């Protein structure tokens, strides 16, 4: 995940 | 976890990790039967990883058990993720002991400020990956609500918490979700999203527990 907003699973 | 420490050799007794061929996601016991984390980890299949510590490493004090009943929060949004919790119940009791604990449920809400210890076996790099095998901890406190609001215009509901750092460096990360966020012994918050990881005016957003303690309760009682 890099520089937008996503879950952290 | 980035920019955190090994956290000390089962320290963090109530940290479990969920597996489905390899960890996924983490989690929390809050008694013998039933596993808090969060909805956006939902998978039909998962075993879940107690005592654990290096989840590479058969070290003695694990125990694997089967997710018996699966029950993801019934307003969940995968959109917005808002409401996201998820509850697991094990297929059989956990033995607790030294190694594996529970955590008890929040009795009020955290105060910005309150530190708080959050863990996890999640990306440790904020650019690429690297995936550690043993446990990461990180302390870090709870933002005030308009802290977290700003950071994230248009995107915190009344459900959601910051906690973290604007200066950035320090955070959860992806391979996180699911696990907790203890402040004075009690659960506060579950590792939800957040934009990259560890980036300046972007702190991590949790899910906020005390809002759910009704839900919780209900849902173990009446299964
Ligand atoms: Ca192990």
């Amino acid at each position: 995940c890099y520089f937008q907003n996503c879950p952290r699973g | 976890i980035v920019g955190g420490y090994t956290c000390a050799a089962n320290s963090i007794p109530y940290q479990v990790s969920l597996n489905s061929g390899s960890h996924f996601c983490g989690g929390s016991l809050i008694n013998s039967q039933w596993v808090v984390s969060a909805a956006h980890c939902y998978k039909s299949r998962i075993q879940v990883r107690l005592g654990e510590h290096n989840i590479d490493v058969l070290e003695g004090n694990e125990q694997f058990i089967n997710a018996a009943k699966i029950i993801t929060h019934p307003n969940f949004n995968g959109n917005t993720l808002d409401n996201d919790i998820m509850l697991i119940k094990l297929s059989s009791p956990a033995t607790l002991n030294s190694r594996v604990a529970t955590v008890s449920l929040p009795r009020s809400c955290a105060a910005a400020g309150t530190e708080c210890l959050i863990s996890g076996w999640g990306n440790t790099k904020s650019s690429g990956s690297s995936y550690p095998s043993l446990l990461q901890c990180l302390k870090a406190p709870v933002l005030s609500d308009s802290s977290c609001k700003s950071s994230y215009p248009g995107q915190i509901t009344g459900n959601m918490i910051c906690v973290g750092f604007l200066e950035g460096g320090k955070d959860s990360c992806q391979g996180d979700s699911g696990g907790p966020v203890v402040c004075n012994g009690q659960l506060q918050g579950i590792v939800s999203w957040g934009y990259g990881c560890a980036q300046k005016n972007k702190p991590g957003v949790y899910t906020k527990v005390c809002n759910y303690v009704n839900w919780i309760q209900q849902t173990i009682a009446a299964n």
